[PDB]
């Protein structure tokens, strides 16, 4: 079938829930109280209070 | 924890017009107040001529 690694043709992007980045095991990035969840990129939510 | 979590999970509003028909209007109004006087005038004229029997029978 299509080879998403070479063809483009991506899918499964909606399967990500969240991601976080951490330099030197202490510097949570971007930090600085920037985002609504400062320590991580919350891609999608199953419950939203 | 997993499997289903991939998707997601008053008082009174006080209307008024309800289920009745439409409505219309016109401006040719109100002779009717005259008959209320016609009726009660002619009613007197009845009794007035009943009296005119009696006032001639009494002669």
């Amino acid at each position: 079938g299509s080879i998403p690694y070479l063809d483009g043709t991506f899918y499964l992007n909606h399967t990500f829930k969240k991601v976080s980045i951490m330099f030197d095991s202490s510097v949570s990035w971007p930090g600085n109280d920037r985002l609504l969840t400062p320590n991580e990129f919350e891609i999608k939510r199953s419950v939203d209070g | 924890a997993a499997a289903a979590m991939t998707a997601t999970r008053m008082p009174s509003s006080g209307s008024s017009p309800s289920v009745p028909s439409s409505i219309i209007a016109e401006e040719k109004l109100l002779a009717l107040l005259a008959e209320l006087e016609a009726l009660s005038r002619q009613l007197a004229a009845l009794t007035q001529q009943v009296s005119e029997l009696r006032e001639q029978q009494q002669q």
